[PDB]
Parts: C-alpha cells; structure tokens; sequence
RNA sequence: UGAAAGUGAAUGCAGGUGGGAACGCCCUGGCGUGCACCAUCGACCGACCCGGAAGUUUGUCAAUGGAAGGGUUUGAGU
RNA sequence: UUGACCUCAAAUCAGGUAGGACUACGCGCUGAACUUAAGCAUAUCAAUAAGCGCAGGAAAAGAAAAUAACCAUGAUUCCCUCAGUAACGGCGAGUGAAGCGGGAAAAGCUCAAAUUUGAAAUCUGGCAACAUUUCUUUUGUUGUCCGAGUUGUAAUUUCAAGAAGCUGCUUUGAGUGUAGACGAUCGGUCUAAGUUCCUUGGAACAGGACGUCAGAGAGGGUGAGAACCCCGUCUUUGGUCGAUUGGAUAUGCCAUAUAAAGCGCUUUCGAAGAGUCGAGUUGUUUGGGAAUGCAGCUCUAAAUGGGUGGUAAAUUUCAUCUAA
C-alpha cells in the first residue's frame, strides 16, 4: 500500500518531518487568567434561565428530557451534551 | 426549426450579450504596455534582479505532483536552515511564505540548497559605501542586472535510466497486489467493526 | 467574401428562394428545441433518442483531477522512449534493462493492446491492467508500480 | 464501456467466405493475386445473465478475491 | 451657603467640515414587464431596464474561520483553461460555477485582548518665537499656558507568533546644507536642395530638356499632379539656454546610541474580537442539489474551542483554517 497509488497508507514514500506546532492552532485551550475571569464573571452574573431549566432538570434525574431541553435551546446536541457536562459539573460542586 | 443534421443547438443568448461583448483591438497596445512597464522597473530596481527567486514546490494532486514548478516563497524552517533571518531575507529579496510547512525532507533540502546557491552568487551593496558590514560584499564594481531564471532554473527530477531486473521484481504481481490493495482499503471499515464487535461478544 | 454569395444570384427573383406559398416568415415552428416532444417528436425521437429524463446517480462536486488516468498500450511502450535507447537496447542482450515511466510522458494506466519484441524492460506505471502486465512478463520485462 | 464501483481490446499472416480495383501469367477467355468497399461467419474488450479456480489476510470453515468456461443477448467498441 | 462632577443646552462663540454637478468604468440598495417556453401560472427574460444612495483615477477584493486528500498547494485581481463541465431545470424551454494547471502582476501588515506603575512617558488648541515653500498662497519645529485623557493616550505584542526570562555575537538618523557629476522632465530655440530654359495655359504646380538634395520622395499650402516656392518631414530618445525633478556621489554640520534591534537555546507561560457563531423558520438568491449567500423573527453556545472537508442525522476519528 505505500508507494502504490492504491490500498490504505498509498502514496509515495518520503523522509517524514516533525512539523514545528502552529501558534494559531494552540487557540481554544484555556488560559490561567481566562479561566480565572470567567470564574468571577459566572460568580457576578449567575445562570441564564434555560441553564437554571437544565440544572433543575438534572437535578431531578430527568436527563433524557433536560438533554432535549438544551438541544432545543441551544440548537446542537453537541452544544446540548457540552452544556450538560458543565452544569453537571456545577451542580456537583455546589453539592459538596 | 430543428431538422438539420448535426448537434441540438446550445447558444447561450437569450440575454442582452451585445452589450457586454468584449473585443481584443487593445491586445498589441496591452503587450507594448506592459513591456515598458517592465523595461521601467528594471532600470527603476537595478541593479537587483527584476524577478525575486521562487522555491520550487509539487503540484497538490495526482494530476500534477510528478511536475515541480515555482512557489511564492521560501518557508520559515528553509530560511532557517539556510541561516537566512526572517528580517532580512525580504529586504535582500527572499520571499517569505509563512503558511507553507516541509512536511518531507526531501523539499526541505530542495530549497534550501536554492537559497544557499542564492546566498553565494548574491552581492550585496554595503548600505554605506565603503564599510561592509557582516553579509556585505568588499567589491561590488563588477555587480550586474541578471536573471535568476539564467542563474538557477526550476529544474524537474531526471526520469531514471535503465535499472537491472531483480528477482524480486520477476516474482512480483502487480495486477493481483493492485486488486487485493484496493479490496484491503474498501473493507478496512467493516473488518474493523467486525473485530470489535466480536471482541465485546467475547 | 460577399461576392461568391448566393444572395448575389437571387437578386431578381421575388421570393429570395423561400417560396411564394409558405414564405420565410420569422418562427413558423418555435424558437429552438422547444416542441421535441410535441411537434418536433418525429426528429427528435428518430435522429437523437435518449434526449428526454434521467439516467444514472446524480454526484456533487465532481473533480477530474483526482480521476486523471490517461492510458497507453503496449505496443506505444517502446515508442516512448528516445531513439538513442531504442537503439541501444531493441534486439541486443543487455544485463540492465531500460525503465519505461508512463506517468512521466502523461499516462495513468498501461493497458494490453499490441504486443512486444522479446526485450526485457521494466515498465514504471501507476496502473496495469491483467493482461497487459501478463504480455510485459511472458516478453520478459517486469511491472513496477509507482505511486 | 458502465448509472456506478470498476474493468479495459491478437488462437490465426490482426482471421475465414462471396463480389472486387490494379498487376502478373497462359492459350477471346482461363489461372494466380487481391487495395477500397459493402453481404457475411467467427475471435477480442466492456456491460448484462451464469459460473467460483488461484491468490490475498482478516474472520481460514470464513472474509476478500475474482482466472477457466458458458450465453450467441448488449455498446456511439478492437 | 459656596464649590466639585455628571448630563444637557446656548452663542453672527475660535477654527473647520457636509451638501450640488459629472456618473463611460466602480460599490451597494431597490426592482419590472415585453420576450422564450410555439398556450401558460414555476422557469426564462434577469439577480436586466427604469428608480435610489456613495466613490476614485481606477474602484472593488486582498494577506485564509482558503483549497485540497497530493510527493500536497498558499493574500487579492485579471487572462487562457477547466467548461457549456459538475450541477440546476413544468429534468421542459433553458440555465451553469469551482479546485488544479499556464500566464500578467507580486508586498506585506495594523489593532482589541498585558501593570509605564520607580513616575500619561501620549494628544488638540491658544499665545510667542523661529523655520520652510509649486506658494508672501505651502508645511512645520521649539517654548509655554489652557485643555483632552486613568471609564486608558504612548511604548510593548498580533498567532507567521510573541511575552517573561537567561548569555553572546552581529546590527543602527524619520537627519540638514554644499558642490559637482549622472538621469528624467514638460519648452523657448536652430535645420538639405531649381523656382534654370522651351511648349501649352488666365495661372506651370503639366509635358520636354538641364540639374540638385536625400537620415528629408510623410502630409499640407501656394492661380492645375511641387522632394528642390513655402510650412514642414529626417537628423531628434539631440544641439542649445533656460527650468523643474530623481537616485547616487563628493563633503560639511547636527547627531547624548547609557540606548534600540535581529538571532540562540527555554521542562516555562502564552491574554486571541458575542444577540456573534450556530440552530429552527420565513422570504429572497445560487450551479449549490434534506439551503449557496443574504435578510427578518424566535432560541442562543463554547474553550483544544469554534469554522469548513459540496446527501439529512447520531457517535468516533483524521486533515485543514482561526470568524464575529
């Protein structure tokens, strides 16, 4: 398969290099000082009213329907999954 | 109407076309046009060359990539390589292109050897006459306007000459490897969900 | 020109050719293929057929470029190679053999049309069809695929 | 050539039969030879309908693969 | 009661600026119908004409929230090619791009997000000096007061990185005269040779002799076809004597490099644009087909996150780019 046109690794066969990592590709991974502002800023602010929705949800062990009240919300279950895992991990901290 | 023989008509002119017709009178008055264009920057620029050296890159496709033809600039990693700063490869005219990678060593040793050609047939002007300074020519009485193309042309890889015929090749089925080659890559998917579904099974 | 024209010799006669019953009148059947399943049926079902619906899958964003694969025979092989080698190696035992690169002169596919002289020769190619690479070693040459 | 994945054109002197241009030969005809063309019989390539031999690895029992051979059907083919 | 600040007014306040025209080309908005479909309603005409707004000598676009699936390419624009193609279409009439490839031209970058905190280092305006000029018309520098500004002006950084550190080499003016040379530039100026004879005619610029010039036998004029009568034409991409500019030079002077910068390795940290992406829906658009763009309304994230990989959806990988 290498050096073949066809099969699963095709193409020709080169002395591989390690590419020096791309400083625009670091973008999306949180910051110190990022994460320390959006602590204070959640503190100050509070939860928009379908998060307090999905928390409630959650709270009462209904996911499947808190699940499809983010999505709905939201718009993605991408979106819908990825807020349920940080208001379940909000609410666990309150409870301890 | 249609009983003619030959194709079914096809002219798209259903719009206003005269109005956008374009002629091509101005065709000889463009090309003179652009040559004293060109004749100007080149006493404008001298004694530099008028055209700045290019890398030589592939093609991106099967079509193409067994062809080398001239990039837009040499890549950060080729200028450091080459022990040519960022900074000044723009000003001795090197151009620089920062989104394009050397992802083989093959086409980072090209260019970089393209650039070291460059480095020793280049003559640099001392910015005050009279002092070099670090790169910096001592004698530039003999410097010259020249073409890179005539100093160093894009050059494709030789096509090889006649090689012996080893037994390994005699043994070797190309047809029969082509066809198990591409049924490996067409049933790569379901092999490997029937492997993890018998191994959970298991 | 104008003057070997035939609008020079009907200059006299009424009806330029067209006839003085049905005249040339401006579209007396429609305005193109307009009528091909209609009026114009009898043409077009007899003179073009397979005009009118749908054939075939429909595909998205199709690129010729990753489907590039021009194609040569074998008995184009020899042919492509300069004179110079064709006369150094056609006919005369040679312990190395020369190397034929298809994709180099444009070609994507070695196809088994023809036959070959009894030379060994290594034939440099992405494809090969079955037979093709079957008359390359019987004539005692070898297929090596290239990527 | 097929909608595609894809495969991809020599049993033979690149084939027989009939008519044939031109030439040769023989005593008006006869014999040889047959260009171009059409009638035609077959071979090859692809699609379709069968048929499952190697080989490949991956499930070997299987997975994948698709040679031989069979149609006298099909193509804007050799 | 005085004050401070915020907000909001007034003045023929000090100094500025906008309108209108032209609109071939350029950026939008808005927006038809005739017509084609042998009728006709989707379609087409056509993202056209008319209407409206806004620019320049070009405008727009432009340094990737870009292609691709390669041995990968590398801002934009235009040309040829892809290609009358993929696709879209009462799949009817008809419509219809893009990647690669070849060329013309090429040039890169600037902010927001950082404590200068051992010192708002920044800026407008008044006044007073000096200075400079396509220019007594232009353009500034310095000083000093009022003010703007901490609800953030400078330096520093822009993802291609960078910042903090660490040793160790290399590098440097936003200068101002002078002199001459070398170029360019619009412009005043200079330009070779028959009008010699005979015939015709109102007139010779015609015909016939005899000549001359030619780097000039383009063209015009002059009482008829004039290289030699005249303006010109060639020499000329030049001589000349006056001008304006360009890049070097040859020097003089002011330049406080204590500084500023490139490179080198860092067990390090690394801020990256929100009623925005995205989702649904409704119009409109596209070749874009379970939506290509745009817009309305509803819902509205995120942090290895978010876009795009041209058949909807869920999950998982892989590339790629880094939006508002």
């Amino acid at each position: 398969a290498p050096g073949l046109v066809v099969g699963l690794n095709k193409g020709k066969t080169l002395t591989k290099r390690q590419l020096p990592e791309r400083p625009s590709r670091r973008k999306g991974h949180l910051s110190k000082r990022t994460a320390f502002v959006r602590s204070i800023v959640r503190e100050v602010a509070g939860f928009a009213p379908y998060e307090r929705r999905v928390m409630e949800l959650i709270r009462n062990s209904q996911d499947k329907r808190a699940r499809k009240l983010a999505k709905k919300r939201l718009g993605t279950l991408k979106r819908a999954k990825g807020k349920i895992e940080e208001l379940t991990s909000v609410i666990q901290s309150s409870r301890l | 109407a249609i009983h003619v023989k030959g194709q079914l008509p096809n002219a798209h002119f259903h719009k206003d076309w005269q109005r956008y017709v374009k002629t091509w009178f101005n065709q000889p008055g463009r090309k003179l046009r652009r040559r004293q264009a060109r004749q100007t920057k080149a006493a404008k620029i001298a004694p530099r060359p008028v055209e700045a050296i290019r890398p030589a890159v592939k093609p991106p496709t099967i079509r193409y990539n067994m062809k080398v033809r001239a990039g837009r600039g040499f890549t950060l990693e080729e200028l450091k390589a080459a022990g040519v700063s960022r900074r000044v490869a723009s000003t001795i005219g090197i151009p620089v292109d920062h989104r394009r990678r050397n992802r083989s060593e093959e086409s980072l040793q090209r260019n970089v050897e393209r650039i070291k050609v460059y480095l020793a047939h280049l003559i640099v002007f001392p910015r005050k006459a009279g002092q070099p300074k670090k790169g910096d020519a001592t004698d530039v009485s003999g410097a010259e306007q020249t073409d890179v193309a005539a100093v160093l042309p894009i050059t494709q890889e030789a096509v090889e000459e006649a090689k012996p015929i080893t037994e390994e090749a005699k043994n070797f089925n190309a047809f029969s490897t082509l066809s198990n080659e591409r049924a490996y890559a067409r049933y790569a998917g379901a092999r490997a969900a029937f492997q993890k579904k018998r191994a959970e099974e298991a | 020109p104008t003057h070997v024209s035939k609008t020079r010799k009907l200059r006299g006669h009424v009806s330029a050719g067209h006839g003085r019953i049905g005249k040339h009148r401006k579209h007396p059947g429609g305005r193109g293929k307009a009528g091909g399943l209609q009026h114009l049926r009898s043409h077009f079902d007899k003179y073009h057929p397979g005009y009118f619906g749908k054939v075939g899958m429909r595909r998205f964003h199709l690129m010729k470029n990753p489907l590039w694969r021009p194609t040569v025979n074998l008995d184009r092989l020899w042919t492509l190679l300069p004179n110079e080698a064709r006369d150094k190696y056609l006919g005369k035992n040679t312990e190395v053999a020369p190397v034929i690169n298809v994709l180099q002169s444009g070609y994507g596919k070695v196809l088994g049309k023809g036959r070959l002289p009894e030379t060994p020769v290594i034939v440099q190619t992405r494809y090969v069809s079955r037979r093709a690479e079957e008359k390359i070693k019987q004539a005692g040459g070898v297929v090596e695929l290239i990527a």
